[PDB]
């Protein structure tokens, strides 16, 4: 996944005294579609689906078109 | 009144048995399917020492295979597949004539058209599915369908009335014409997902069940509802008789039949104790077949057996 999540750079500044370096990393955000990040997920996030709108009792019916 | 006993079994499988098909045509012929990938077709007998033998074995389905259905003429074998296709086979080779393509997931059902010119299909894919012999597809029920997983399907067998019948996860029965393509009917009432249906031979009546234990009758014709049967624990399979007026049952790891007349339990068929040291000790009988002849029944376990009963008085 660091392949794909996390963007990085390395740079040198010269300063009287000698060089400096200067790294930097960032962790993207997960984007489904927009490009502000990857839309492939991370392999250990599982997510469930929520049941909805259900009745609980029932009684025999027949219903024609 | 009659009382059943047990005649015999056959063991040359590797997985549990799906489904058991016969004919009036070969009475010393039945066919038989599992999640061992094959098909196997036995010739029986009245020999003494075991009551049939297998004598050929149809192989090219690449997973489990979950329904198979016989021709008219005794000629031809249909059958469906977990790897989502469906495949026509010549009984006198052993091999398949066509290929039918079209789902994209997982088949649950099939059957042959009474005139045996048509066939239908249902899947975890949510679509009913109508085909051609020649092995391309007619029509596609698309939105109208079962919200989730259509569980079976089933033609009424006679001519005057061109309908089919079809149960879901969603809970519901419904009720379909042939040359119009379209709904008729919804039946609602059950609580639990759906495992099967079935149509009585003179094409008068209904029955359904499922994880419900309930046995549930309805008219095919008149269009409305008749009483239930509480079956027990769970429903895996439905027939009627042949030639009585019984409805019959496979309920976990017993069969039962009722009388209709007087609406009775005429007897439950049970196994002998192999002791087990955890629940569901016995194992479940998963499809039924009553023979041509009305007077014997087939019934397939997950112990990949087939056990055979007669009627006695």
């Amino acid at each position: 996944p660091v392949n794909y999540y996390v963007d990085t750079a390395v740079r040198h500044v010269l300063l009287r005294q000698g060089v400096l370096g200067i790294k930097v990393k960032i962790m993207l955000p997960w984007d489904p579609s927009g490009k502000i990040g990857p839309k492939k997920p991370l392999p250990d996030h599982v997510s469930i689906v929520e049941p909805k709108d259900e009745i609980l009792p029932t009684t025999p019916i027949s219903e024609q078109k | 009144t009659e009382q059943m006993t047990l005649r015999g079994t056959l063991k040359g499988h590797n997985g549990w048995v799906t489904q058991i098909a016969t004919t009036p045509q070969f009475p010393d012929m039945i066919l038989s399917a599992s999640r061992d990938k094959t098909i196997i077709m036995w010739k029986l007998t009245r020999d003494e020492t075991n009551y049939g033998i297998p004598q050929r074995a149809l192989r090219g389905h690449s997973h489990f295979v979950s329904d198979v259905v016989i021709s008219s003429d005794g000629q031809f074998a249909l059958s469906g597949s977990w790897d989502g296709t469906l495949r026509l086979w010549d009984l006198t080779t052993g091999t398949t004539t066509r290929r039918f393509v079209g789902h994209t997931k997982d088949v649950l059902s099939v059957a042959f058209s009474s005139d045996n010119r048509q066939i239908v299909s249902g899947s975890r894919d949510k679509t009913i599915k109508l085909w051609n012999t020649l092995g391309v597809c007619k029509y596609t029920v698309q939105d109208e369908s079962h919200s989730e997983w259509v569980s079976c399907v089933r033609f009424s067998p006679n001519s005057s009335n061109p309908i089919i019948v079809s149960c879901g996860w969603d809970k519901l029965v419904k009720v379909w014409n042939l040359a119009n393509c379209k709904l008729k009917t919804n039946h609602i009432g059950h609580t639990g997902y759906l495992n099967t249906v079935t149509v009585s031979p003179d094409g008068s009546l209904c029955a359904s069940g499922g994880k419900d234990g309930q046995a549930m009758l309805w008219d095919l014709n008149e269009g409305k509802h008749l009483y239930t049967l509480d079956g027990g624990d769970i429903i895996n399979a439905l027939c009627f008789s042949p030639n009585r007026y019984w409805l019959c049952a496979a309920t976990g790891p017993s069969i039962k039949i009722w009388d209709l007349e007087g609406k009775i339990i005429v007897d439950e068929l049970k196994q002998e104790v192999i002791s087990t040291s955890s629940k569901a000790e016995p194992p479940q009988c998963t499809s039924l077949a009553w023979s041509a002849d009305g007077q014997t029944l087939f019934a397939g376990y997950t112990d990949n057996l087939v056990r055979v009963w007669q009627v006695t008085i």
